[PDB]
């Protein structure tokens, strides 16, 4: 039952964001041909960014769609604060992905961030440098989430939890085994069982801290040390 | 004291569905939300106080404790 | 509309269209799992248990909210949908914090269910205790004798003071059943399946009961003598006397199994034979094998063997003992063996066993009154040799042992001390160092190391196909409660196999705590363990008279009362519980934090538990959306979101009216109505539909009772499922045992019992004489309107046959409506609420009667317009679109008046069909018409359909009067969904009005003032404590009888006393508030043996009055159809009822619109006092 | 789809859409008349036996072809009703050659069956 055919008190309601308004009075005064001219064949116009993080300057930037991450990071961000390596891009938000060094070139779009596991969310990139740690950036950003979550169905509600509680023991070293494929098997579950969108990007940073740094994760849980030497608990 | 919240009552009536901003007007008013303000605002605008509950735990922002 | 085809679990359906899968599945028999969807309410989507895999779509579709189309390809059980519920379980089991089954019943091997019978024990349900032993024990009273209760080493009462004495109850119970002709359990009908069992042992008889029970033919062969195994030619008489093992035994065989004894497994009978002859076999032959000493010497006389000595003891046989007994070894057989040397006369008798006391394999109760009637003990000793002159033997050689190493057992190992040795002088010795399997017996099978039958776990088989085997055959020697649980599950799986499929035992998996710690019952009283009356050592050491004695009914039921109540009240009807046991779900791996929120409450109807609390949101849906009180909420949010009353208060300090439907809407139960008995326990019960009679709206409900005790209510989902505070808990009176059962009359001043026939002779005379001496009318009968229409016209009929027309009731109101139509009733039916244009709903109708608030919020909420008139505030002013507050029917004057004006009123039709117009004309023609008049009228005027809904219990009739004259004015009488309904006080009011009772409390009154009327025969009413004025009226009677179920403050000042009983004890017929007649099923049978018509049907005789139920129904029947009044859904169709078959339109004076009156109904009175003293709302 | 309240001969039911007043009438236990009328057919209306009086309309609406609608008061016994139907029926019969019951059962006092038993 969605908002264009049945919202506030019944009757069919628009809800939009503020770019998206705001983008519309340029839109009629410079004709629809105008914006369909900037951006890739998806994705049309122009996409709003906080950089913020590592990044040297960071701030509010407007970039057409499909300028690839690597460029916004480097050009634009000015490169990574004290010349230290690029790890990752926590793009989304609190309920984004890690987008890793290597998919530093993946253009800024919806399917093609969408594609790496992330999501556009609100176009907070947090970027990261070798420094941090990837275990306690996932279990940063699910306890915001689990915090925020409003408890209505089972998945989002104590699902959280038990992945925010998988992924402390995981960092403090005191995890079982079996916890990566647990780990791994109730983020799927949470992803595709929870009913809203907070639920079912509640475990995008999980996954996506397993699909490109299951490594980091392996050798938090058996070698008891992590790479990164940002967790309290382990140096 | 109640007197304190006649103004807000008075500004947000006619409509149950301004309860959130009453709400805030308390939670700046008395600094908290106490049980016998809960009870002033569940009587005044007519709504049911299961409600007014529920939106006031809703939110971190409004704490029942004293501060 | 459209037939949409679907096809769901490869099944083509053609469904409706607007159907959600859910409701074309469960239409279709189609099992989808849903915890959060109840169907008066719109779908939440919380859960997601009812996820389905839709062809074409991607993602899961929730079976409860997703509509079928045309097309449409559904899967409920494929695997991604089984790893979805069953994630979904797990996440909700995570946060779970309850007890499925309490520790007792799980260290059962037999998984009795001891806090069932317990309980039942502790409300003196015996017969119901012993049938749910019998469901998994059939000898209640010789296993509650002989058994070391490990349910007790788990009860969680060890945290407190001291173990329920579970065995000693279970004894008490079965010694009750035994005492008496015992209990058998209902028998299918006969399957045409022969099994034989091969021993009388308790897995064979087990096994017996269990299979009897399913309708197969039972033959059971045993070798010995008589049936009973080692409880016979084992455990000694002064433990188990072989008489209650003959009446169990007996009990099993009046079920229909045949028991063949002196029948040996391959000496009279081959295993061949049972295999051609029977479908299956099962072998319960135990271990009838004592073990030899093992050292040179063993086969001298005067060494035999400890279970053939007790079976030569127990058959009575010449034994050959002496002054001086050894016994070797340490279990149940060395120390039975000694005793009964003791008592067969020997001088000294020794046990000897190679370890020491702490590892002794007898419990230590056993050894400690052995150590008091005289046997001694020697530790740490093996034997080596065996001393023998000339063929006896004279003494036995032992080696000292000593605690060595560890074992095979891990705690100790003992190994010999090299240089010990001790002669022991014994003119006997008995070796009880174990049993084995006699070989013999198991011919022709494929034996363990360890003797025993190999059989496949699981599925109790043997190598042999159709061969079935169990008990001490197979485990080896046990205790007997092992024996049983082998046999009953042998038997389960024996006759899956004669179904055709044969299927392993499957354990349910229990939600359990393991948390617990005495710090949690701090607070808990203690209460001392029952004595244990024991013989005294040196007079039992003599005799073999059993020595421990049964518990007393008081003391059984005070120790039954001890119970903590640890298992959930909601297991048999959890719905959490059965969907996690259909999924494998491992809870383990997702265990973790888990609130502990749990605080006890004083609400004596509703307990809530948010330990719990699976979070579907139905309770607060329920309160919100169908019963508009709105007093429950989510609090909090996210993981810490709990569901709350009011502002966290408890539930009666809250604006809840404690109609149930949250404790009835919950899976989990996390919310419960607590039932109405001395001690809570969770039974399955049986339900019986019956009508509840506290007012006239007539809501129907199921009764679940287990025994004579109601347990529990429930609503019927008919139209909006609810019931109010008085029928969902009000049904406690039922129970209550304040309740008289015999009759009452007055000897030497004073009341006191009697018997049916003098009490109703006694009554019968004092009736005749009042009429004789003070004449015709000087009798009064004020009956209460909860009886029967059957009832009400016996009473009636009675008063026509003591020349007396004072028949009525001090709850009935002076009649305005027959004046006007000519029939006092409701004019229209409860179903025309929905479909009416205007609903103008008078008096306190919400407040007193729930049940109509809902119907009018649903009205409403269906598109009619509510305009509530009262003097005070109304739930359902929140939905009307006119509220009038009101205190004189000079509102009605005016807006007949304003109506007048508006030219509303179309003279021609009135005048035609209305007679007393004009003067109507002429009394409305002065009053000012004001603006709330003006505005009601105008509503009137606009609506095509109206219906005047009256509370007659709480307005006047000029206010009646008034709104019939409205909707005559206005021709919204006599039409399809349009009339006036009145809401009765009472059950039948309708009923009694229309059977003949109609004389208010005021005629009444004053005739008594007068001193016209000289004696009263009240049936279920209590003037006295209702109203205080009446207590001198009262004053005025000569003769005063009392029919009450409950002795009240107007029945200890009776002469007669006669006991009635519940209406869930009297089959009937009643009349809703619109007319329609229901049925008032037998629930429970009466108490006392007689129902109220019977007792009115005896006294009626006594006048020569030949009546019963059917002849009464007919009468009402041909009552009811000669004033057009039967079976009629609208009234005044044709024409009205009055001679003149005109409106005789109400005039009179102005009047106060509303009244408040008392209760003189004595079962509603006494609940709205317990309301009131708990300070509860209704 | 929608629940629709309708009333039939002062008997209030809970129909569902899409529903003709034969069918709403069969599964509710109100007989109503009817000759050439077929679940599996398309309506006719050649007969006339079906017609009911429905409150607001001023014709007879046929029960085999009219919907039910919500808020509906069907009266299908009115004497409007049965003297259409009486005036069908003989209109039927006028042109109608038949023996319903032979003459030997006619003629026989008792009314015995005797063609049948012959
Ligand atoms: C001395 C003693 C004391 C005990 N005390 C206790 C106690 O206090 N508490 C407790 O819980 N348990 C006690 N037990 C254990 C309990 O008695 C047994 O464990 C239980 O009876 C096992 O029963 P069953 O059916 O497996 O075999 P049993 O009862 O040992 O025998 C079953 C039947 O098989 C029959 N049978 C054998 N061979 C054949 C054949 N070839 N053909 C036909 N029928 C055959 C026998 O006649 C017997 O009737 C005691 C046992 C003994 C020996
Ligand atoms: C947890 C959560 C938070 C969201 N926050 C915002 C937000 O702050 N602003 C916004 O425009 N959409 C937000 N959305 C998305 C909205 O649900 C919705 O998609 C949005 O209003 C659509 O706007 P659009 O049509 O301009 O894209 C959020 C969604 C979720 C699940
Ligand atoms: S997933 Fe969305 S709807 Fe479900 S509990 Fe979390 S916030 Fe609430
Ligand atoms: S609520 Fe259900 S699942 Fe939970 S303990 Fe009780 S019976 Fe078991
Ligand atoms: S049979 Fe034994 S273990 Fe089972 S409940 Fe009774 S005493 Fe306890
Ligand atoms: S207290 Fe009652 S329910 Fe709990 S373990 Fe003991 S007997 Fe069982
Ligand atoms: S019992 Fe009370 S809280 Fe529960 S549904 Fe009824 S009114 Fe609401
Ligand atoms: S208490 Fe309410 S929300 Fe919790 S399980 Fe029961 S019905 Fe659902
Ligand atoms: S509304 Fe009346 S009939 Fe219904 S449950 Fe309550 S008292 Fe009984
Ligand atoms: S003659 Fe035959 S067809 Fe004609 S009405 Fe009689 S039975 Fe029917
Ligand atoms: S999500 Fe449909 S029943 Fe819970
Ligand atoms: S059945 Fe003949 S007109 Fe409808
Ligand atoms: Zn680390």
């Amino acid at each position: 039952p969605f908002p264009a055919q049945s919202g506030l008190w019944g009757r069919p309601t628009n809800i939009n964001n503020v770019e998206t308004y705001a983008n519309v009075p340029w839109i009629i005064t410079n004709g629809g041909k105008a914006f369909a001219s900037l951006g890739t064949e998806k994705s049309k116009g122009t996409k709003v960014f906080a950089l913020a993080g590592k990044i040297k300057r960071g701030g509010l930037v407007e970039v057409p769609m499909g300028m690839s991450l690597r460029e916004v990071i480097y050009n634009i961000g000015g490169g990574i604060k004290d010349d230290k390596a690029f790890k990752a891009v926590q793009m989304g938000g609190p309920s984004g992905g890690c987008i890793p060094a290597d998919l530093i070139d993946t253009p800024v779009d919806y399917e093609s961030i969408t594609k790496t596991g992330a999501i556009m969310g609100s176009g907070g990139m947090i970027v990261m440098d070798e420094t941090t740690c990837m275990v306690d950036i996932a279990r940063f950003f699910l306890e915001f989430t689990c915090k925020e979550s409003c408890g209505k169905c089972t998945y989002c509600r104590v699902g959280t939890r038990r992945m925010l509680e998988i992924l402390d023991r995981i960092c403090n070293g005191e995890g079982r085994d079996g916890d990566l494929e647990l780990l791994e098997e109730l983020a799927v579950s949470v992803k595709d069982g929870s009913l809203c969108g907070l639920g079912q990007t509640a475990p995008n940073p999980v996954l996506t801290t397993l699909r490109y740094f299951k490594d980091e994760y392996i050798a938090h849980i058996r070698d008891k040390k992590c790479p990164a030497k940002q967790c309290k608990a382990l140096i | 004291d109640l007197s304190l919240l006649d103004p807000v009552l008075d500004e947000y009536k006619g409509e149950k569905s301004n309860i959130i901003a009453i709400l805030q007007k308390t939670q700046e008013i008395y600094r908290f939300l106490p049980l016998d303000a809960l009870n002033y605002i569940s009587e005044k605008t007519g709504v049911k106080k299961a409600k007014i509950y529920g939106i006031a735990t809703f939110y971190a922002q409004f704490r029942l404790k004293p501060v | 509309m459209r037939l949409v085809r679907v096809n769901i679990d490869n099944k083509e359906i053609f469904a409706e269209e607007g159907k959600t899968i859910l409701e074309v599945a469960h239409e279709n028999n189609i099992e989808i799992p849903h915890l959060c969807y109840d169907k008066r309410l719109k779908p939440y989507g919380a859960c997601g248990l009812c996820v389905v895999e839709i062809e074409g779509s991607p993602k899961l579709a929730r079976a409860c909210s997703t509509y079928v189309t045309d097309k449409m390809v559904i899967k409920t059980d494929s695997p991604r949908v089984r790893n979805a519920r069953k994630m979904a379980l797990e996440l909700l089991l995570s946060e779970h914090r309850g007890d499925c089954r309490p520790p007792c019943v799980l260290a059962c091997p037999a998984h009795t269910d001891c806090q069932g019978y317990v309980g039942l024990i502790a409300n003196g349900q015996f017969r119901e205790a012993v049938a749910l032993i019998k469901e998994q024990l059939p000898f209640p009273a010789s296993i509650g004798r002989v058994c070391p209760h490990p349910c007790e080493e788990a009860c969680r009462r060890n945290m407190v003071d001291q173990p329920i004495a579970i065995a000693e109850l279970k004894r008490f119970v079965g010694d009750i059943d035994l005492l008496d002709d015992g209990y058998i359990p209902p028998i299918k009908p006969k399957t045409g399946k022969k099994v034989a069992i091969v021993g009388g042992g308790p897995a064979g008889l087990t096994c017996a009961f269990f299979l009897a029970k399913e309708g197969h033919d039972i033959v059971v062969y045993e070798a010995m003598p008589k049936a009973g195994g080692m409880l016979r030619y084992g455990i000694p008489e002064y433990r188990l006397p072989k008489g209650i093992l003959d009446k169990e035994i007996e009990l099993i065989e009046k079920m229909g199994v045949q028991i063949k004894t002196n029948m040996r497994l391959g000496v009279d009978i081959s295993l061949e034979y049972l295999r051609k002859n029977y479908d299956a076999v099962f072998l319960a032959v135990g271990a009838w094998k004592s073990s030899t000493l093992g050292c040179p010497g063993d086969s001298a006389e005067g060494v035999i063997g400890g279970i053939e000595f007790l079976r030569k003891v127990s058959m009575n046989q010449p034994v050959n003992l002496g002054q001086r007994v050894l016994v070797v070894g340490g279990g149940n057989t060395a120390m039975d063996a000694a005793r009964t040397a003791i008592r067969l006369g020997a001088k000294e008798v020794t046990v000897l066993y190679r370890r020491t006391r702490e590892e002794m394999p007898a419990e230590d109760i056993e050894v400690n009154e052995a150590e008091e009637e005289g046997v001694k003990f020697q530790f740490l000793v093996a034997p080596i040799e065996v001393i023998t002159d000339g063929g006896r033997v004279r003494a036995l050689k032992c080696q000292r042992m000593r605690l060595g190493d560890m074992d095979e057992s891990g705690r100790r190992r003992p190994v010999p001390i090299e240089g010990a040795e001790v002669i022991f002088e014994a003119d006997t010795i008995i070796s009880a160092i174990g049993q084995k399997v006699r070989v013999e017996d198991v011919e022709g099978l494929e034996l363990t190391r360890h003797g025993t039958i190999k059989v496949d776990e699981g599925t109790y088989q043997t190598s042999l196909e159709g061969v079935f085997a169990g008990g001490d055959a197979v485990t080896g020697p046990k205790i007997a409660i092992e024996a049983i649980a082998q046999g009953k599950n042998a038997a389960r799986v024996i006759d899956s196999y004669l179904r055709g499929k044969l299927e392993p035992i499957k354990e349910p998996y229990y939600v359990k705590q393991e948390d617990l710690t005495p710090e949690d019952f701090k607070d808990r009283e203690r209460k001392p363990r029952v004595p244990l009356k024991v013989a005294n050592a040196e007079e039992r050491k003599n005799n073999f008279r059993e020595i421990t004695s049964t518990m007393t009914e008081k003391e059984a039921i005070a120790e039954a009362s001890r119970c903590l109540e640890c298992g959930c009240m909601d297991y048999f009807e959890c719905q959490l519980y059965k969907y996690v046991n259909q999924y494998d779900v491992d809870p383990q791996r997702l265990s973790g934090y888990k609130h502990k929120r749990y605080e006890p409450q004083k609400h004596p109807f509703i307990e809530r538990n948010p330990d719990k609390c699976i979070l579907c949101g139905l309770c607060i849906r329920v309160c919100e959306e169908v019963v508009g009180v709105c007093a429950l909420g989510f609090v909090n949010r996210g993981f810490e979101t709990i569901v709350k009353p009011e502002f966290g208060l408890p539930l009666e300090e809250t604006s809840c009216i404690s109609c149930g439907q949250c404790a009835d809407i919950c899976p989990t139960g996390a919310c419960i109505g607590k039932q109405p008995v001395a001690k809570q326990v969770p039974v399955n019960t049986v339900a019986t539909k019956t009508v509840c009679t506290f007012c006239g709206m007539g809501c129907e409900m199921l009764v679940e009772t287990k025994g004579n005790l109601i347990f529990d209510v429930s609503p019927v989902q008919s139209n909006e499922g609810m019931l109010c505070a008085f029928g969902r808990f009000g049904i406690k009176y039922v129970n209550d045992k304040d309740r008289i059962l015999a009759p009452l009359i007055k000897v030497n001043g004073e009341l006191s019992k009697t018997t049916f026939d003098q009490a109703l002779i006694e009554t019968a005379k004092k009736l005749q004489a009042i009429r004789a001496s003070y004449g015709k009318d000087s009798i009064a009968i004020i009956a209460s309107q909860r009886l029967t229409n059957e009832e009400a016209l016996l009473l009636t009929k009675l008063a026509q046959k003591l020349d007396t027309t004072v028949i009525g009731s001090f709850d009935l109101r002076e009649s305005v409506l027959d004046r006007i139509f000519g029939l006092n009733a409701s004019t229209n039916s409860f179903d025309e609420i929905y479909s009416t244009d205007l609903i103008v709903a008078v008096g306190k109708v919400a407040e007193n009667h729930a049940v109509m608030g809902a119907k009018l919020k649903k009205a409403v909420e269906l598109g009619a317009k509510l305009v509530t008139i009262n003097n005070g505030e109304t739930r359902a002013d929140e939905r009307a679109i006119a509220t009038y507050k009101i205190d004189n029917t000079a509102f009605f004057k005016a807006t007949i008046k304003a109506l007048f004006e508006m030219k509303a009123v179309d003279e021609d039709y009135v005048s035609k069909i209305a007679v007393n117009l004009d003067e109507l004309k002429d009394d409305v023609k002065n009053v000012e018409v004001t603006d709330e008049a003006s505005e009601f009228a105008k509503i009137i005027a606009g609506a095509k359909t109206a219906m005047v809904i009256v509370d007659e219990e709480s307005v006047s009739d000029t206010t009646i009067g008034q709104l019939a004259n409205i909707l005559t004015l206005t021709q919204k009488i006599g039409r399809p969904r349009c009339g006036i309904i009145k809401v009765t006080g009472l059950g039948n009011t309708q009923g009694a009005w229309d059977m003949g009772i109609r004389m208010s409390k005021e005629g009444i009154v004053k005739l008594i003032n007068e001193g016209k009327v000289k004696a009263a025969f009240i049936v279920s009413e209590d003037p006295q404590a209702a109203d205080k004025n009446l207590g001198e009226v009262l004053d005025k009677l000569e003769c005063l009888i009392v029919a009450d179920v409950f002795l009240t403050e107007t029945g200890k000042r009776a002469d007669v006393v006669l006991p009635l009983v519940s209406h869930v004890e009297s089959t009937g017929t009643v009349t809703r508030a619109d007319g329609k007649i229901q049925n008032l099923n037998l629930v429970l049978k009466p108490k006392n043996g007689l129902s109220n018509l019977d007792l009115l049907l005896k006294l009626a005789e006594l006048f020569g009055l030949q009546y019963n139920l059917e002849k009464l129904n007919r009468e009402m029947v041909e009552l009811l159809q000669n004033e057009n009044k039967y079976n009629q859904q609208i009234l005044y169709t044709e024409g009205f009822a009055t001679p003149d078959k005109t409106v005789h339109l109400f005039v009179s004076k102005d009047a106060p619109a509303f009244v408040e009156k008392a209760v003189f109904d004595t079962v509603k009175n006494r609940f709205e006092k317990y309301l009131q003293d708990k300070h509860l709302k209704y």
